């Protein structure tokens, strides 16, 4: 994650332990990123979060991990078929 | 269960079907796209060279498929869809 | 002649990885890819689909979808892991 004027430098990264693709960000705000997973999972990072709890290095640079995957809790919506895209959908109108 | 963070979870789960138009005779996907303007619209292409499309609310308002002037099949195998970001 | 045989479904092992990293092993990753685009390809053209071919086609999904659950209980088991 960068920014285009800002100086040389990555702002942020993100981890993940299997293939990812499908990525894309939140409409409103950057509250959340998402990504689709190559073997059909979901996953979702927190992006407003401050750095602590995560491993450090020096030379300082920080590393951000922090997602609860569709891995965990097993149900339907997987459909353990791989994913193609994702896309925020802003309808909520309720 | 969780992560030993403070993050949200994904109880909610809603579910939608394609390729009725489109369906050994098992069809897929290969490319989504919404529309900015009102995001319940969307389109589907597939390998077999069609779009189709639909929305979320109201399943009947135009359930058409997108097509050239063209004949047979041409299984062009779209790989890209995007939207015109304007009126 | 050899990708018909009762294809050997995927198991995870922890044994030869006995460092807290559990990975499934699909054997044969080879048949469902080639069976994916055997049928896709054979509909696309306009090709017929010999019975041989759906069968084991029908079959192929069913292993692919049980491979990816296998690695998300492993990669559940994982995180618990690394926890």
């Amino acid at each position: 994650v960068w920014d285009i004027w800002q100086p040389s430098g990555p702002q942020k990264v993100l981890i993940c332990e299997s293939q990812v693709t499908c990525c894309c960000l939140s409409p409103l705000k950057a509250f959340l990123l998402f990504a689709g997973t190559a073997h059909g999972s979901v996953v979702v990072w927190d992006l407003r979060e401050d750095s602590r709890l995560h491993y450090s290095v020096t030379l300082f640079w920080t590393f951000r991990t922090a997602t609860f995957s569709t891995d965990g809790i097993l149900t339907s919506v997987n459909h353990r078929s791989p994913l193609q895209a994702v896309e925020p959908i802003s309808t909520s109108v309720h | 269960i969780s992560d030993l963070g403070l993050m949200p979870g994904g109880r909610v789960k809603l579910v939608h079907s394609a390729l009725i138009q489109l369906g050994w005779g098992t069809t897929q996907t290969l490319n989504v796209k919404f529309l900015p303007s009102d995001p319940n619209h969307f389109i589907i292409g597939t390998d077999m060279g069609l779009i189709s499309h639909g929305t979320r609310q109201d399943l009947r308002v135009a359930p058409k498929l997108f097509k050239p002037q063209q004949h047979g099949i041409r299984p062009v195998k779209v790989n890209v869809i995007d939207f015109s970001p304007f009126g | 002649d050899s990708r018909s045989g009762l294809c050997i479904e995927a198991s995870s092992r922890i044994m030869e990885l006995d460092s807290n990293d559990g990975l499934l092993k699909v054997h044969y990753s080879d048949r469902l890819v080639i069976l994916l685009r055997e049928v896709r390809q054979l509909s696309a053209l306009g090709f017929v689909i010999p019975a041989k071919i759906q069968q084991v086609a029908n079959i192929a999904q069913k292993f692919c979808k049980q491979a990816i659950i296998l690695k998300q209980v492993a990669h559940f088991y994982n995180s618990i892991d690394q926890q």
